RNA sequence: GCAAGACUGCUAGCCGAGUAGUGUUGGGUCGCGAAAGGCCUUGUGGUACUGCCUGAUAGGGUGCUUGCGAGUGCCCCGGGAGGUCUCGUA
RNA sequence: CCCCCCCUCCCGGGAGAGCCAUAGUGGUCUGCGGAACCGGU
RNA sequence: GCGCAAGACGGACCAGAGCGAAAGCAUUUGCCAAGAAUGUUUUCAUUAAUCAAGAACGAAAGUCGGAGGUUCGAAGACGAUCAGAUACCGUCGUAGUUCCGACCAUAAACGAUGCCGACCGGCGAUGCGGCGGCGUUAUUCCCAUGACCCGCCGGGCAGCUUCCGGGAAACCAAAGUCUUUGGGUUCCGGGGGGAGUAUGGUUGCAAAGCUGAAACUUAAAGGAAUUUGGCGAAGGGCACCACC
């Protein structure tokens, strides 16, 4: 309360605020790396895509638009990719 | 009314203590929530005390409205 | 809060701190620029490019890859569209609320849309005019429809 | 002086409610501030049940209940004695009169 | 409908619910969805079929109100109306008479209802004969055996 | 290729067999389910219940006993005995 | 002598998709290693 | 008891719940257009807040022209209460109550509190969108979705407690961060009557709407809260000078 120490927030505090309401601003999204057992080429996607994407290679239908996150096709492996 | 003599029987009763202990029981009935507190202060296992079942069913708090 | 609606809201892009394209990107400037002249070609707005090459092409957007934007890089190469995109969205919304008003007289809700729309296309019809972007003999005229598709 | 918090209704962010006629009387009030009464009545009450129950064509019968709700103005809900005035600090009190009979 | 002698026939014409029972079904704390549909037999037996419909409270839930989406409340209208207007123009009045001496129509909305909000009863409260054929006597008499 | 652990479903002989059929809201590699017959080692032990309906001894409905509140009791067949089962009171 | 009964108590047996130990058994997960890497079809 | 015709209307479900700038909004379905919030690693880059002139909407009553007039009901007719009622009450009952136009622009149009923006305590609920996680259910297995539960995030109507603070107090997380007085910008108050009157302008067929004094007169008029006062207010106690 009177003595916190806003310069070196836990991680767990700084994940419970608002993503603009953190020390510093940083988004909460994420891009992905989605396959499907059935097409053997690899594609890159948002997290958020709100658009109806196609395989490159016409496979199948592999995200969905929602309001938040984007609902995979049953069937695909995804990975968290960083730097 | 402050009484000093405290029922004397009662008294009695108060100074009576048993012969075991009652606190340092054999089993110890404790979830494993309290065993990773434990495990994370100074200490880990022992040899006095297991780990019991995880008592999560549906929820606490009867429905009320 | 919303500059006509009493409401206050907040939601809103949160550009990441670190500016530095990521490596797993292995897409160049020249290519990116080339599927942005294809998109262009094929009938887009750079609202909508930004989110097909964030969504599809993987990369997070084009002030990295390049240094122009989207609208410069259009305005470079000489394709841009001669209206704003948001100017001629409040244009065509506003031709909609008055086609819905000419047979249905008696929606006085629909009335005051479509003047708080006049009003947002006047208030941005003045700062490209401040900003010389337009012609300073250009008015928005409510009869004036059928040219400004 | 303002003598309580609300306005004596429930009416916060509408600035318009339904307005309904008294049971009592004829006054048309609006619904939030007209006390609501609910009553769950049977046909017979002690007199009669007797004479239902036992002289009947059918036996092993359950007596049917009469149903029906209640709108009170201010005036005609206190002239009626439904509710009584409360002191300063125990009008804050929103809890429900006990029930048990 | 016809009196051959000292003993009267007669036929089928509507039902209701008791007042009673449809006066304590409709209580607070619930959404009460109503559908009338306007649907013939095989034969010219035109009928308006009524139905009401509630929604509680799950043994773990806190919530008091246990409310619906109104997307929700159209969803289980039309599908109480697909399900009515499905077992009227299959067949003819005759049996599905007997169909409506058990709640089987209310039971069959009941479970179809379970995916988008569970209702606890299904009730077929007021049906109207609104228009009848050309009176006949051959149906008539083996109606009565 | 080394390699031991943690858990799970069904059968309480195995085979045919998760065959027919039933089945659900959107699907699926699916819930539900004894055999006809055969081949034989020829078919595991302790443990309490069981109000009515729907669709398990699960789940969801809904009771009977004294006005009322808590009990005991409420699957079936075979023996014996008895006849107002227990505590408080709008 | 009444009844038809209905209920309660002391025992035996039948049915179930209860639980627990033993067999017929089917899969899920975890540890180590591939003499060392960079590109072209 | 069975059928027919006409008009108004949408009970119970209905909540200190929702939407709309305000007035205001409820039977199912079909069509058209719009909006707040949540999500966003999309887009432009100061396009911003409040506002003299001006402009749209604006409850019921109010007027003008058509169609309908079921019910309620100004004026009016009648009967009783009453000393006196052309008041309370009861029966009829025109204009209006309904719709399509043409007008007025008025309320206790009240949160009697202007808008934008920053900050300073806590605690549970509710409605929306998003997010994480055991477990039941759409019968028993696999996933997505509804329903249930445990949290978190943002905006919104509100709730409870307190020596944050303030006020004359009633009370207020704003009616706070104000003599230790300066965030930005509009309207408006100067003792009580006269008086929102006369007048002049102005809009309206009219009713009336906006702007709006002076002469004379008074030392009071007013806001909050206690003890007795009284109630044709509620709720308790006692008495054979009260009763059974
Ligand atoms: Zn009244």
């Amino acid at each position: 309360p009177l003595a916190k120490d806003l310069l070196h927030p836990s991680p767990e505090e700084e994940k419970r605020k608002h993503k603009k309401k953190r020390l510093v601003q940083s988004p909460n999204s994420y891009f992905m790396d989605v396959k499907c057992p059935g097409c053997y080429k690899i594609t890159t996607v948002f997290s958020h895509a709100q658009t109806v994407v196609l395989c490159v290679g016409c496979s199948t239908v592999l995200c969905q638009p929602t309001g938040g996150k984007a609902r995979l096709t049953e069937g695909c492996s995804f990975r968290r990719k960083q730097h | 009314i402050s009484i000093k003599l405290q029922e004397e029987e009662r008294e009695r009763r108060d100074n009576y203590v048993p012969e075991v202990s009652a606190l340092d029981q054999e089993i110890i009935e404790v979830d494993p929530d309290t065993k990773e507190m434990l495990k994370l202060l100074d200490f880990g296992s022992l040899s006095n005390l297991q780990v019991t079942q995880p008592t999560v069913g549906m929820n606490f708090k009867t429905p009320r409205g | 809060g919303r500059m006509h609606a009493p409401g206050k809201g907040l939601s809103q892009s949160a550009l990441p701190y670190r500016r530095s394209v990521p490596t797993w990107l292995k897409l160049t400037s020249d290519d990116v620029k080339e599927q942005i002249y294809k998109l262009a070609k094929k009938g887009l707005t750079p609202s909508q490019i930004g989110v097909i090459l964030r969504d599809s092409h993987g990369v997070a957007q084009v002030r990295f890859v390049t240094g122009n934007k989207i609208l410069r890089i259009l305005k470079s190469k000489g394709l841009a569209p001669d209206l704003p995109e948001d100017l001629y969205h409040l244009i065509k919304k506003a031709v909609a609320v008055r086609k819905h008003l000419e047979r249905n007289r008696k929606d006085k809700d629909a009335k005051f849309r479509l003047i708080l729309i006049e009003s947002r296309i006047h208030r941005l019809a003045r700062y490209y005019k401040t900003k010389r972007v337009l012609p300073p003999n250009w008015k928005y005229e409510s009869s004036t429809a059928s040219a400004l598709v | 002086t303002k003598k309580r918090r609300n306005n004596g209704r429930a009416k916060k962010g509408r600035g318009h409610v339904q307005p309904i006629r008294c049971t009592n009387c004829a006054r048309c009030v609006p619904k939030d501030k007209a006390i609501k009464k609910f009553v769950i009545r049977n046909i017979v009450e002690a007199a009669a049940v007797r004479d239902i129950s036992e002289a009947s064509v059918f036996d092993a019968y359950v007596l049917p209940k009469l149903y029906v709700k209640l709108h009170y103005c201010v005036s005609c809900a206190i002239h009626s004695k439904v509710v009584r005035n409360r002191s300063r600090e125990a009008r804050k009190d929103r809890t429900p009169p006990p029930r048990f009979r | 409908e016809d009196v051959q002698g000292k003993n009267c026939l007669t036929n089928f014409h509507g039902m209701d619910l008791t007042r009673d029972k449809m006066c304590s079904m409709v209580k607070k704390w619930q959404t009460m969805i109503e559908a009338h549909v306007d649907v013939k037999t095989t034969d010219g037996y035109l009928l308006r079929l009524f139905c009401v419909g509630f929604t509680k409270k799950r043994n773990n839930q806190i919530r008091k109100t246990s409310y619906a989406q109104h997307q929700q409340v159209r969803q289980i209208r039309k599908k109480m109306m697909e399900i009515m207007t499905r077992e009227v123009q299959t067949n003819d009045l005759k049996e599905v008479v007997n169909k409506l001496i058990p709640d089987s129509i209310g039971k069959d909305i009941e479970k179809a209802c379970q995916s988008i909000y569970p209702l606890h009863d299904v009730f077929v409260r007021k049906v109207k004969m609104l228009k009848k054929p050309k009176f006949e006597l051959g149906k008539l008499m083996e109606l009565h055996g």
